[PDB]
């Protein structure tokens, strides 16, 4: 539930799911969304944008504040969640499903190789 | 940071606590937008126990309050009648806004903000003294605000027969003691409902029974978006000791008549009314984004001259589906303005300082 088994994780508090075509679907974790509160807008990057790990490339707006969402890995943005324009509350209700933010074609295997796993992640919320 | 007697009930209801002016209070219980929706469509409730309640007794009470306050308690002529008022300093700035309830010629009650408790108590005990008023700080009481179109019906399922009798037919802005409940038709959301004050030791259980009656727990998040939609001020943002009420859309609360009632600040106010003041307006931003506190608001008069006000409160309105704000602006503003967000200039519509009235967008 709170941390699905099959996912990779950043810190950041983002998740990544490897798609069948080798790209990664990225969104924020239940813990990230809980800390955000109800999302009212999200500003998505441009499809075709190149990012480096650590770039701020999307913004979630809640009732209380704006907050940056950072690239978990280096790569090219291949898709963005256009459902979030009408239904931004999907980040809150379905952070691992309907609430995904973007998709990335990763350009660097070593970054991928240091992403946290369901276990290393549950150790990070639990750590503090 | 302190806490209310309800701290436990809040966490049992899933509250996310934050520090609010030295009290741990619920920001929300899961979703502020849902909490806001509940108040607008059904029944929601807020722990308002951190507000200070002051009882004032003695034959000089009415006289004293006619001097302390800028509205005029002589308007209160029916048992239990309440009004809203500012309490000004000698320069006509606002020390606090508050609600006063009239009980008997010799018994009134004030309810003031939490952030302003110490300053107000000192101001009140300072000026009351020569009137010989018996001043009681009611920290022995908690208070729950129950708000929404079914709030009064849900709350009343907890009232015994005498309490139901006491409140039946009760119009807006009245308060009544009925046994150990004080029930008042006051609120900060723009909806009908009650505020109920009762002993601290009974408050946990009343909250529990209210939950069980179908009233949704609502936190500070929703408290802010409801009050802002309703056009209601938040002390420290819409006004403070440097801001005149007539610049904070509280002109309507100043009881100028009878002219022979002097009150603290009246003389300075009279002078300000004559020199003119800035004014509080509503901002509506239909384009994507959210207006935030203290952002500059700019407009250009017919002549090509730029002028600048400030946002006092900004939020997203879940009832409008758009960001709204209150802002203090020079006179002569027109229909539109521009607000600086990040480093881009966002058009806004300028409106009356109220967004939702008797249920709907007042568009
Ligand atoms: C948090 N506040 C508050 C309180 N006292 C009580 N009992 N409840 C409160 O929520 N005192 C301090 C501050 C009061 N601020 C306000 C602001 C607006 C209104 C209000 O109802 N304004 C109506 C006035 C209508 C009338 O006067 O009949 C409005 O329509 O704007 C009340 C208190």
């Amino acid at each position: 539930s709170n941390v699905p088994a099959e996912l990779k994780y950043s810190k950041e508090h983002e998740w990544l799911r490897k798609e069948a075509d080798g790209t990664y679907t990225v969104g924020i974790t239940e813990h990230a969304q809980e800390l955000l509160g109800d999302m009212v807008f999200v500003d998505l990057p441009e499809v075709g944008a190149t990012v480096s790990a650590g770039d701020d490339c999307a913004v979630a707006e809640s009732v209380k504040a704006a907050s940056d969402i950072y690239a978990p890995v280096s790569g090219e943005i291949v898709a963005v969640n256009d459902a979030l324009s009408d239904s931004p509350e999907l980040v809150n209700s379905e952070p691992y499903a309907g609430g995904w933010i973007f998709k990335i074609k990763a350009s660097d295997e070593s970054e991928l190789e240091s992403l946290l796993d369901a276990t290393a992640y549950e150790a990070l919320l639990e750590d503090e | 940071a302190q806490q209310t007697p309800l701290y436990e009930q809040h966490t049992l209801c899933g509250a996310r606590m934050v520090d609010f002016h030295g009290w741990m209070m619920p920001l929300h219980y899961g979703s502020q937008i849902d909490e806001h929706h509940a108040v607008r469509t059904d029944a929601g409730m807020f722990d308002v126990s951190h507000m200070t309640i002051v009882d004032l007794r003695g034959s000089r009470t009415r006289e004293f309050l006619r001097y302390l306050l800028a509205n005029d308690v002589a308007k209160l002529t029916k048992s239990g009648k309440a009004l809203y008022s500012g309490m000004l300093n000698a320069s006509g700035g606002v020390i606090d806004d508050l609600i006063v309830y009239y009980f008997t010629e010799d018994f009134f009650r004030l309810v003031v903000n939490s952030a302003t408790r110490e300053k107000d108590l000192s101001w009140i005990t300072q000026h009351a003294e020569p009137f010989g008023i018996e001043i009681t700080v009611r920290d022995d009481l908690s208070m729950i605000a129950v708000q929404g179109p079914n709030a009064q019906a849900k709350a009343a399922t907890l009232f015994n027969d005498a309490q139901r009798q006491a409140v039946e037919g009760m119009k807006p802005f009245f308060g009544v003691q009925a046994g150990d409940l004080f029930i008042a038709t006051t609120g900060y959301t723009g909806e009908a409902g009650y505020e109920i004050a009762l002993p601290n030791e009974k408050a946990a259980d009343f909250w529990r029974a209210l939950v069980e009656a179908g009233v949704k727990p609502c936190g500070l998040g929703a408290r802010d978006t409801l009050r802002l939609e309703a056009g209601m001020n938040l002390y420290g943002q819409e006004m403070d000791e440097t801001i005149s009420p007539l610049a904070a859309n509280m002109g309507w609360t100043i009881a100028w008549e009878p002219a022979d009632r002097d009150f603290i600040g009246r003389e300075a106010l009279e002078v300000q009314r004559e020199h003119g003041t800035e004014k509080l307006v509503g901002l509506v931003m239909t384009e994507k984004g959210v207006l935030r506190n203290e952002l500059p608001v700019r407009f250009t008069d017919a002549q090509g001259n730029q002028h600048e006000g400030i946002i006092t409160s900004g939020t997203f309105s879940p009832t409008l589906g758009y960001s709204i704000a209150l802002a203090r602006v020079p006179e002569g503003i027109g229909e539109t303005a521009i607000v600086q967000i990040r480093n881009r200039e966002m058009p806004v519509k300028v409106t009356k300082p109220v967004f939702v009235r008797n249920g709907k967008a007042v568009a």
